[PDB]
């Protein structure tokens, strides 16, 4: 059965500034099956105001979803995007760089 | 320019536990415009963009019953094709269905599309020609003989031509101040030393809608598509889109670098330098 | 607007 892992991408919508509210986002894409498990985390702890984009697919039939919250980054705060995925044999951890 | 009204269909059989998941997903262009989800409490179609909530009862409500056509179809569909394959009863499988048409630049029909995966892999596709169909593989074949005899594809046809792009019209009329923007992207550059001897450019395209975008690095006006990062076009997730492309620049070479960006919204592309 | 039309595989 076909099986796609997930490209990752861990961002801001807008420019982190310390202390201006933004949205993190976890962009998942071009994996299949659709069953997948995506968490945000702050320093390692899950967070719980956490919503995602309806289920879509591109043309090569791959799924995509953007899980995403409202934070205000800190220069300390470390921000993460844990992926889990019958393609990956451990679950796998994105850290968040405000420059990518 | 052009534009597309498409339909994405995902139906994920649960055996044991219950019927299947059934999710409706509709965009003009990169904009969602309505969803339908077998789980949910509403058993409706829903509103996705707000130019579309203004559409009245009559418009929700025979969305609602056709969403709710096309999940019993898959439904059916996920058993025919356990049937076609030789599969057993338990085990998961995917049924995905996209359709929908492109519009040229005067908003007349360019090309229509509809097809169907099964865990993944092509199915069934109409063909370019909008009269034949890609059967995969003998499975497919049996799909295609049945429309082949029905004449599907005739039937079809007039939507793509017909609705699909009366609504595809009718929806950026209605939504002209969202699917008809060109909102430019807002650029810059970051520096980052890598080590005692070269150090990054990554050059920024933001907050641009549509999706459709062209970002390059030049080494002396030569293209360095061998030697640049470049991230998958992302969502921002308030209707617009980001991308970066970076360069590693070997010590003192950054003059010699030229980012250059291409959008419908820019009238001219963008060189930028350190 | 969605196709009005049942169509099976």
């Amino acid at each position: 059965m076909i099986q796609r892992t997930p490209k990752i991408q861990v961002y801001s919508r807008h420019p982190a500034e310390n202390g201006k509210s933004n949205f993190l986002n976890c962009y998942v894409s071009g994996f299949h099956p659709s069953d997948i498990e995506v968490d945000l985390l702050k320093n390692g702890e899950r967070i719980e105001k956490v919503e995602h984009s309806d289920l879509s697919f591109s043309k090569d039939w791959s799924f995509y979803l953007l899980y995403y919250t409202e934070f205000t980054p800190t220069e300390k705060d470390e921000y993460a995007c844990r992926v889990n995925h019958v393609t990956l044999s451990q679950p796998k951890i994105v850290k968040w760089d405000r420059d990518m | 320019g052009s534009h597309s009204m498409r339909y994405f269909f995902t139906s994920v059989s649960r055996p044991g536990r219950g019927e299947p998941r059934f999710i409706a997903v509709g965009y003009v262009d990169d904009t969602q415009f309505v969803r339908f989800d077998s789980d949910a409490a509403s058993q409706r179609m829903e509103p996705r963009a707000p130019w579309i909530e203004q559409e009245g009862p009559e418009y929700w409500d025979g969305e609602t019953r056709k969403v709710k056509a096309h999940s019993q179809t898959h439904r059916v569909d996920l058993g025919t094709l356990r049937g076609y394959y030789n599969q057993s009863e338990a085990g998961s499988h995917t049924v995905q269905r996209m359709y929908g048409c492109d519009v040229g630049s005067d908003w007349r029909f360019l090309r229509g599309y509809h097809q169907y995966a099964y865990d993944g892999k092509d199915y069934i596709a109409l063909k370019e020609d909008l009269r034949s169909w890609t059967a995969a593989d003998m499975a497919a074949q049996t799909t295609k003989h049945k429309w082949e005899a029905a004449h599907v594809a005739e039937q079809l046809r007039a939507y793509l031509e017909g609705t699909c792009v009366e609504w595809l019209r009718r929806y950026l009329e209605n939504g002209k101040e969202t699917l008809q923007r060109t909102d430019a992207p807002k650029t810059h550059m970051t520096h980052h030393a890598v080590s005692d001897h070269e150090a990054t450019l990554r050059c920024w395209a933001l907050s641009f809608y549509p999706a459709e975008i062209t970002l390059t690095w030049q080494r002396d006006g030569e293209d360095q598509t061998q030697d640049t990062e470049l991230v998958e076009t992302r969502p921002a997730g308030d209707g617009t889109f980001q991308k970066w492309a970076a360069v590693v620049v070997p010590s003192g070479q950054e003059q010699r670098y030229t980012c250059h960006v291409q959008h419908e919204g820019l009238p001219k592309p963008l060189t930028l330098r350190w | 607007k969605l196709w009005a039309q049942c169509v099976q595989l």
